[PDB]
RNA sequence: AGCGAG
């Protein structure tokens, strides 16, 4: 008991720059 | 519907969150993935419109821990539901062993197209109606539905609007032009749905005899007519079955419904069977309510002769107690005498009770129809509890004489508590023992995969299959549905140089059993997993029919795991009753442990000389050949010798391996002295006997797979010349 | 209340499946049951009520000259479909002779009555035999059992028979939960209706609606300006 | 079970698993050689029939 | 054809579909491969033509490619060769 | 979550613990009910889990010797005169003597009628013995039942397993907002409550002066006065409310030991764990199939069943190396729509409703090197909601005790008035448990002759086989209690009512009665009572002498062709409410030693796809589904992001890789000096 | 009985015997 | 054939409950019509019930007003038994005030024009010397049961105290059918309905509104 | 440590 939006987001933002 | 399961939107939204964002972003409800994430987290109204669309034709796996058998996991089509609970179609309950009393179940989402195909085709609920264990259907009317159908299809003589052959006063006044007229009449208080009437059926195939006689050979029945002396309820029922099924015209006792659904599954496609069980569930639920089967203190009638017979038996108990007071017998003797007398008392009370109840009583109606419960429970309810187990295992010789209806007194309740608590603790431990046995079986027999269409071998075990009676008759052997069905023939059946009745290499189903029994032949050679001549895993034909499909197995079925799980799931139902006789006996057999009481077995034929030695029995088996006189002397005199056609009558010509003493036989010695075939037969025989003591139907072929995996290694005594110990 | 739209799907010329959605949370049942019962027992219709057959005074085992015995004649005449325009009972007569089959079409209907299936087999007359029968037709509503003959001496040959007055033969209804989510569990009433060829199921449903709208208009006629 | 004993024996004998069992492929997360994972069914190739290509 | 109208996840009927292959596993992979092909075609339709083709049959209202694949299998518009 | 659960947690004998046995070594012998338990332990009440018999409860009358032995009282009979000297015996002494049953024909003088009576001997043997021989008799029946089991009316008709379960779940019922006293009970409904300590009890007799919801001030008989302060909406240890409501007015005179205020589950002193609901025992359209229970929507409309579940969310601002945490409205970039709830302190304003995703206590965490603060505000977890009961604050500036480095601590109470919802569990006092399969509208439920809808329906196929028909007698007596009866003494008194005491020949409607545990309403007396029940409003007796009425199908209108067993049964809401059970996950926290998903509702977590499930999947032959259930859904660290991306953008799902947990196994084996290598060539 | 509690409701009982010792 | 058209007579047992006799209905019909009217009466008779309340010294349902013997939630629970009637659909508001000792009854509410409380004698709270109750309620027209609408759902501020509302004047509806079934077969059903409302509106109007809604609904099927 | 389902 000790601890995908941002990863998907970073790929998407690089593509958005494209 | 059978292929459907509910899903609370507060869960489906979270599960399908990955998908809803796509279907709404592309619908422009949002303008980017992150905005869609906001919509979902905000639970904004539009989602419920898109969600309902992205969920259709998207199966999900429902699971219930423990997953005892293969059916524990089933793929359902989800439909949105309000509330917070997964709606489950009641029919599948028996598959999951679930009872809506707080059970929790897990939903898993298959994503990949391969996975969704697996969910839709392999694991869908409607494609799985038959238990892999023995082919007994699981998605069949049970419990409430059984009572509904039993009320609907029974026949009470004397109900409203009977069919009477009246003359002079008026015509029969019992016939009806069509079932439409019957329902119209029954809507008003003119006809009852369990009364004998002569209907003009015009949409159901008549029984075999009526059709064969009236129409001769090929009378179609979607548009013709015929008279039927049935009950309107039965007509309503038979309209539920497919168009082609012959009219049954019986009382749907649970065994009858099992037979009906099994026939449908064997002959008709799977979709038809699923739809048929759906409609049966509907009719059963609708009619059980009107059945008025309810429980009330006025409906639990105590037998009228209870006090007198109880007093007489108590007088006999007092007599034996007086005999004990005079020393006529020991305390164990008087305990046994009291136990036996009170067992007679329980038998008598139960008989009188069953005599007294009329069939219309709700309790006897529930029990007789097979909805649930055994009769002994009703005996306890209005009768006497009988003997109560002392916690060690003995019987408290009081015994309880007060019925639960009449209300137990204090000490009798305290006595009953022993049995209750020991039952609970035994269940708790036996569940773990069963789980471990299941794990071991699964691990031994995981590699056994059907991976070849045909051995083309010629070996194969034989089956007794209704041996001839002593007077002369083919009385069916009790074990056919678990040892003869669903096999492939290794030979061709010919009777007294007669024509070949059934051909080699063909699936053996019930019609061929009836053909064989009619022919006059009992010994049959059948292909089996034991004699499979394949390298890696068994071949298809040597395995035979698959229960769940009903057809010949595929060439990828992991039949080993199916065998292990179908052998393990019955566990947690075998109560231990010295040589073990419960689950621990099955554990000993599979593990091949040496039995407790090694009843010596013969080693050679010939007459036998027996003597009651000093505290033991001396036995000398005259060898028919010049063998050594096998003599056994160290045997406890308590154990009794094997009985047979005599208790090993001095001079019997027991075979080279007949068990001499009555007890357990070591599988190792049996293998040594008789060979692998005999030891395989013995192991399957003993395990089947243990499982069948509790009335469990499991095909051997699973057990034969396990036995095959047990007998695959050989011990060497000659080193040869290649690195062999 | 989203408009309770009514749509229809013919499965045969005289058999329809109507579907009414989306109804109020629970009203689905109220509709379904009220319709079902009214359809079954609110459309007047006629059918043969009694028959007299020549030579039938004490024996009912069979009628000489015809293979079909009494039971076949009465059970088939049960199925006889007749429409009438006169309220008081009417008497029909049928006469046939010679080998062949006696059919529904042989009966001549006078003014005010008609047969909608003249070509329905009734019996087989053979051996140059003669078949003479008389029937009584009456209009009614519902399903009435055979009426016991009060006066034995009055009706020497009268054989009262069960009459299916109602022109609809089988109506059954079910409910569903159309758009449970955004509309919050409204009802979808599925009616299956099967009526004899006298009238189409559309006509039966329309007449049931007419009569029940009037019947509840009776209740409406207590406070016209009610909310 | 008896993980220590099995591991010691395998280490001494220098045994080599061939990864040809259901349980094994499950552990390492590749297709089990049962059901849809067998070579026959796992290697099915599908393309539309000639008439299907024609209709396009 | 003695069965009621299949609806939802049970249309196509499974038996009529099994007749197109030898065993259910073959059907599963057959339909799933066709579904994969449909999905790739739908995704890559944005750019120029490519070797994937279909759907042969007319898709419904926002169906999952797998359902279209199963429909095609049923209609006998496909051909599969095993390993 | 009750007073009874608190009471029964005391008086609990835990055979396991330090210096004692354990579950692994606990065989079947130590768990049974040794015949010496009679009176020194509860043979019926034990847990069902892996503790059966290891955790019992003390009997009602049991007493503890200074040596630690469990005494029981006994009455000493001296040659046929049952005396009144309650002498406490231990197990050994009780075995020495000969003890008679509690219920015996005492002839109003201490002597026995029947020549021989049921009697216990040294080793628990049960026999008959000459009456003159007997020297000891039990104080009273129900001496061999704990507090919990002693409240099950008609316990003498329930098979021991169902009684066990019912006695277990009486400790689970949630406290409602009415808590009506049960219509049928036993003598324990009062003492239990008073002993539970919830109800404020008059320390000394006096005269009430001031009554208010907050507190009661009472004038003592001699000058002085006392004020009892009341706990209102105090959280319970399991999240239930702990309301106390006064039941006295300004002018009443209170006697010493009187009950002054109700507790969470009390009703004028008696224990009120649930409600009397009008129950029918018919199988209704299958919705009550296999233990499921159907409810009228009335119970939701009138708020018969409803609990007030109070939660507790706490956050603390600490001092770190990069700076000091401080809660305030000055949150990092965020819309003004979400600071509406917060007050000037940055914590949620008292009374402001909160829902999932809302902010309770704004908090900004020193960001340091890479705003000087990032975002770390306490957001209410997923699926929760309700009003903010109260806010407690502790500040270092207030010189209050706090853990080192904690500048401030805040506790927020959010309370939800959870209604009854389908899927939730209900149960009676006989272990007749079941979930609420469907909450029908009030209209389409069966109703009696005069249009009284049944508030609940139970399946009939759970009474006989479970051997707990006690509930049927319970609901029969409950109907007799609700309607009221009057035995007609036209010719003396009816014979069946001969043993019936006075004050029971007549009773007004809703007259609460009691049927003690092992001696009580015999079958004959119950039948006679049912035979004459006063008509409710008109000359109409809904229930015949058989206890079954004529129910009108509310769904179709035509009457049910056969009668139905209707009555008034007491049922309680168990603390297994669905809103605490439901859970889904799509992408949540992952463990760090192995990248599998966490497990638990407190986190997101998944659902353990264990080994038996994997065997099921292998059995079906489904290989790809198993592969993705063990590789991409859980473990493939690269697989998860790629498959999520494919789903969101709609591309095909990629091929699974190699489970990470397998890599961890490989690394552990390598770190164990076993050269485990891999090759494919 | 009496219930010996200064404010208990008059809950009638079916008890056929007396309790020599209160709980 | 039967042509006689059905009737609707009434016997007013009291101002609240009344019986209605409908005859001569077709055989096997009375039960269906009785149940239809019963479901309509129990479900969809519009009325009015308090939808929210506000108290000066309170911010939520869980608290205690100073002085009153009954906590706030008990007060909402007592107010649930109010019976009212509105002639306007807009959310009207009414006030209630009391100081000093004594009890508070519905008769002490000052409803605005149109609305009126039909049960003055109901019991709300028992104020004492220090008691001071000031509560303002909101009433609106409606139908059936509706759960409390959240403050966040609307633009309501902290003070408002939503309460689930029960717009259903009908209290208890039953029926009986005494079929004749004479030997000659001139038979009919004489439905005897019995309606009892919670004083908010006489049963005549309740049954009339039920009939109105039913006529329109079956009119859609007719066409 | 306690509990729910089998
Ligand atoms: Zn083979």
């Amino acid at each position: 008991f000790i601890e995908a939006v941002d990863a998907v987001s970073f790929t998407l933002l690089q593509d958005q720059l494209q | 519907k059978l292929h459907q399961c509910g899903l609370p939107k507060l869960m489906a939204l979270e599960l399908f969150k990955p998908f809803v964002m796509k279907r709404l972003v592309d619908l422009n409800h949002a303008q980017n993935i992150k905005s869609a994430k906001r919509m979902v987290e905000r639970q904004r109204p539009q989602v419920w419109d898109v969600l309902e669309e992205v969920i259709a034709e998207h199966p999900v796996l429902l699971n219930r821990a423990p997953t005892l058998h293969r059916l524990g996991i089933q793929a359902f089509e989800p439909m949105l539901v309000e509330g917070k609970a997964i709606q489950l179609h009641p029919l599948v309950c028996e598959a999951f062993n679930a009872d809506f009393d707080g059970d929790q179940m897990a939903v898993h989402l298959p994503l990949s197209a391969e996975a969704q195909a697996e969910a839709r085709i392999l694991m869908l609920s409607s494609n799985n109606i038959l238990s892999p264990a023995s082919g007994r259907p699981l998605a069949m009317p049970r419990l409430d539905m059984v009572t509904g159908l039993y009320y609907l299809t029974t026949e009470v003589p004397g109900d409203t609007g009977e069919y009477q052959p009246a003359s002079g006063d008026h015509p029969e006044t019992g016939v009806y032009s069509s079932p439409a007229e019957a329902i119209m009449a029954a809507d008003r208080g003119v006809l009852s749905v369990r009364a004998k009437i002569k209907v003009r059926l015009t949409q159901l195939r008549p029984p075999v005899e009526i059709e064969a006689e009236l129409f001769g050979h090929s009378g179609w029945q979607p548009g013709d007519a015929w008279m039927a002396e049935t009950t309107l309820g039965r007509v309503m029922f038979n309209e539920l079955l497919p168009l082609g099924y012959p009219f049954v015209n019986k009382q749907m006792h649970k065994k009858v419904q099992a037979a009906i659904i099994n026939d449908l599954a064997e002959r008709y496609p799977m979709i038809v069977v699923a739809q048929t069980v759906d409609k049966l569930k509907d009719a059963g639920f609708y009619w059980a309510t009107r059945s008025g089967v309810t429980v009330s203190m006025a409906d639990v009638l105590v037998p009228p002769r209870k006090k007198e017979i109880l007093d007489h038996y108590e007088e006999r108990a007092d007599k034996v107690e007086k005999q004990f007071q005079r020393g006529a017998l020991n305390h164990d003797e008087r305990n046994e005498a009291l136990v036996e007398i009170w067992k007679e008392a329980t038998d008598e009370v139960g008989q009188a009770l069953r005599e007294h109840y009329p069939d219309d009583n709700p309790i006897i109606t529930i029990v007789d129809s097979g909805a649930t419960g055994n009769f002994t429970q009703t005996r306890t309810l209005a009768g006497m509890k009988g003997l109560v187990t002392n916690p060690k295992g003995e019987f408290i010789p009081r015994p309880v004489k007060s019925s639960f209806r009449e209300g137990l007194t204090v000490l009798e309740y305290f006595i009953n508590t022993h049995g209750a608590r020991k039952g609970l603790a035994d269940t708790a431990l036996r569940t773990a023992d069963s789980g471990y046995l299941t794990r071991r079986l699964v691990d031994v027999s995981q590699d056994v995969i059907v991976r070849e269409h045909d051995c083309q071998t010629e070996r194969g075990i034989v089956v007794e299959l209704a041996e001839r009676a002593p007077d002369g008759t083919l009385i069916r052997d009790p074990y056919i549905e678990t040892s003869a069905y669903a096999r492939t023939l290794g030979t061709d059946a010919v009777d007294e140089a007669g024509n070949v009745i059934v051909e080699r290499g063909q699936d053996l189903g019930d019609p061929e059993i009836d053909a064989l029994l009619a022919a006059g032949i009992t010994q049959v050679k059948v292909r089996s997993v034991l004699t499979c001549a394949t390298s890696t895993g068994v071949c298809a034909t040597c395995y035979g029919r698959s229960m769940a499909t009903g057809k010949l197995v595929d060439i990828g079925e992991a039949v080993g795991i199916v065998a292990a799980q179908s052998i393990g799931e019955p566990g947690t139902q075998l109560t231990m009753r010295d040589i073990t006789g419960g689950l621990p006996r099955v554990q000993e057999l599979f593990e091949a442990r040496v039995p407790r009481g090694k009843a010596p077995i013969a080693d050679v034929t010939g007459r036998v000389r027996l003597e009651d030695g000093e505290r033991f029995y001396k036995i000398t088996i005259v060898p028919d050949d010049g063998g050594e006189e096998v003599v056994y002397d160290k045997i406890s005199k308590r154990q009794r010798l094997r009985v047979f056609k005599r208790v090993l009558s001095d001079g019997d010509h027991v075979e080279v391996g007949q068990q001499l003493m009555e007890g357990s036989a070591d599988p190792h010695e049996v293998l040594r002295v008789q060979g692998p075939r005999e030891v395989q037969i013995h192991l399957v025989r003993e395990v089947q006997e243990v499982y069948r003591a509790q009335g469990v139907s499991i095909h051997d072929k699973h057990i034969e797979v396990i036995v095959r995996q047990m007998l695959r290694r050989v011990t060497i005594i000659d080193s040869g010349s290649t690195e062999f110990l | 209340s989203q408009r309770p739209t009514l749509s229809e799907d013919v499965l045969t010329d005289n058999r329809s499946q109507f579907v009414i959605e989306p109804l109020e949370p629970g009203f689905g049942y109220t509709l379904g049951n009220s319709l079902r019962r009214t359809l079954l027992s609110s459309i007047p219709g006629a059918a043969v009520t009694s028959i007299r057959i020549d030579g039938v005074l004490h024996e009912f085992t069979t009628v000489p000259g015809v293979k079909e015995d009494v039971t076949e004649i009465i059970l088939n005449l049960k199925s006889l479909v007749v429409s009438s325009e006169e309220d008081e009972p009417v008497t029909m007569y049928l006469r046939k002779q010679g080998p062949g089959e006696v059919t529904a079409g042989d009966i001549v209907p006078p003014a005010g009555v008609t047969v909608h299936n003249p070509g329905m087999h009734i019996a087989t007359l053979n051996d140059k035999g003669k078949l003479e029968v008389e029937l009584v037709v009456e209009r009614g509503r519902g399903y009435v059992p055979a009426v016991q003959n009060r006066a034995s001496g009055a009706e020497i040959g009268r054989i009262p028979v069960d009459s299916i007055y109602s022109p609809v033969l089988k109506v059954t209804y079910k409910v569903d939960a159309t758009r449970v989510e955004q509309r919050t569990d409204f009802d979808k009433l599925i009616l299956d209706v099967e009526t004899k060829n006298s009238i189409s199921p559309r006509d039966a449903l329309a007449s049931a609606g007419k009569t029940l709208v009037e019947l509840f208009g009776l209740a409406r006629e207590l406070n016209v300006e009610a909310e | 079970q008896e993980t220590t004993r099995v591991l010691t024996d395998a280490a001494i004998n220098c045994r080599s698993d061939k990864l040809n069992g259901l349980k094994e492929n499950v552990i390492i997360g590749k297709l089990i050689p049962a059901g849809t994972g067998i070579n026959r069914y796992r290697n099915i190739a599908v393309q539309p029939t000639e008439e299907a290509r024609a209709a396009a | 054809g003695g069965y009621d109208t299949p609806l939802g996840i049970t249309n196509p009927p499974i038996d009529e579909l099994l007749d197109r292959v030898s065993s259910k596993y073959a059907l599963v992979i057959y339909a799933a491969k066709r579904a994969r092909q449909i999905n790739d075609y739908y995704n890559q339709l944005g750019e120029g033509i490519l070797e994937y083709v279909g759907p042969l049959v007319e898709p419904g209202l926002q169906e999952k490619p797998l359902s279209i694949a199963l429909r095609e299998i049923h209609a006998d518009l496909l051909e599969h060769t095993e390993g | 979550n009750n007073p009874l659960s608190g009471l029964t947690h005391k008086r609990r004998l835990s055979a396991l613990g330090p210096g004692g046995l354990s579950r692994e070594r606990a065989g079947l012998e130590v768990r049974d009910v040794h015949p010496s338990h009679y009176g020194r332990m509860c043979p019926i009440e034990t847990p069902e889990g892996p503790n059966i018999g290891l955790i019992g409860s003390l009997s009602v009358y049991a007493r503890v010797n200074p040596f630690g032995f469990i005494e029981t009282p006994y009455r000493k009979v001296v040659d046929g005169v049952v005396s009144d000297e309650i002498v406490y015996l231990t197990a050994d002494e009780e075995d020495r003597h000969v003890v008679a049953q509690a219920n015996s024909p005492i002839d109003a003088d201490g002597r026995f009628v029947e020549p021989r009576v049921l009697v216990r001997r040294k080793a628990g043997e049960v026999e008959y013995v000459p009456s003159s021989e007997v020297d000891y008799m039990d104080v009273s029946p129900r001496q061999m039942v704990s507090v919990a089991t002693a409240m099950i009316p008609f316990l003498e008709h329930d098979d021991a397993n169902r009684a066990l379960m019912g006695a277990n779940m009486q400790r689970q019922a949630v406290p409602l907002v009415r808590s009506e006293a049960p219509l049928v009970g036993t003598g324990m409904e009062l003492r239990a409550a008073i002993d539970a300590g919830d109800v404020v009890v008059a320390e000394e007799s006096g005269v009430i002066e001031e009554v208010s919801a907050d507190y009661i001030t009472v004038m003592h008989d001699n000058g002085t006065r006392r004020t009892y302060r009341m706990r209102k909406f105090a959280r319970s240890n399991h999240g239930t409310c702990a309301n106390q409501c006064p039941i006295v007015d300004a002018g009443d005179r209170v006697e010493a030991g009187q009950v002054i205020a109700d507790g969470p589950c009390t009703d004028d002193g008696e224990m009120a764990l649930g409600k009397n609901l009008l129950v029918a025992i018919m199988p209704w359209e299958g919705h009550n199939y296999e233990d499921a229970i159907i409810l009228s929507n009335r119970l939701v409309e009138e708020d018969v069943l409803t609990s007030i579940h109070i939660e507790e969310h706490e956050i603390d601002a600490r001092d770190t190396k990069l700076g000091a945490e401080e809660i305030t409205r000055d949150i990092p970039n965020i819309s003004d729509e979400v600071l509406a709830d917060l007050d000037e302190r940055g914590i949620v304003r008292i009374g402001a409703e909160v829902r999932d995703g809302d902010i309770l206590v704004g908090k900004v965490t020193p960001k340091g090197e890479t705003r000087e603060v990032r975002d770390t505000s306490l957001k209410v977890p997923h699926g929760e909601s309700g009003k903010v009961i109260g806010i407690r604050v502790f500040s270092r500036e207030d010189e209050d005790e706090l853990p080192a480095g904690v500048n401030e601590l805040v506790r927020v109470y959010v309370a939800q008035k959870r209604k009854i919802s389908d899927g939730d569990k209900l149960a009676g006092r006989h272990g007749n448990k079941g979930v609420i399969g469907k909450i029908l509208p009030v209209e389409d439920m069966p109703f009696l002759a005069d249009g009284t809808p049944v508030d609940i329906i139970l399946n009939t196929h759970g009474v006989p086989r479970r051997m707990n028909i006690g509930q049927i007698l319970e609901t029969h007596l409950g109907w007799c209690a609700h309607s009221g009866w009057k035995v007609d003494a036209a010719k003396g008194v009816p014979d069946w009512a001969a043993r019936l005491p006075d004050e029971l020949l007549e009773a007004q409607p809703n007259a609460i009665v009691s049927t003690p545990v092992f001696d009580g309403a015999q079958e004959a007396e119950l039948q006679g009572l049912l035979s004459c029940t006063l008509p409710n409003r008109d000359g109409d007796v809904l229930v015949d002498a058989d206890g079954k009425a004529m129910l009108f199908d509310g769904r179709s209108g035509e009457p049910f062709p056969y009668p139905v067993t209707v009555g008034y049964m007491y049922i309680m809401k168990l603390h297994h409410l669905v809103d605490d059970k439901i859970h889904a996950r799509s992408t949540g926290p992952y463990s760090m030693i192995t990248q599998q998903p966490l497990g638990g509702k407190a986190q997101f977590g998944g659902q353990r796809f264990g080994e038996m499930e994997c065997w099921a999947m292998q059995a079906y032959g489904a290989a790809y589904t198993l592969q993705e259930l063990l590789t991409i859904k859980s473990d493939d660290t690269v697989g998860r992001v790629k498959v999520y991306e494919a789903i969101v953008k709609g591309e095909n799902i990629p091929e699974p890789g190699i489970p990470e947990s397998f890599k961890v196994l490989l690394k552990e084996l390598q770190s164990l000096c076993l050269n485990v290598e891999v090759l494919s060539s | 009985s009496n219930n010996s509690v200064p404010g208990a409701p008059n809950r009638v009982s079916f008890a056929k015997l007396r309790e020599p010792l209160e709980v």
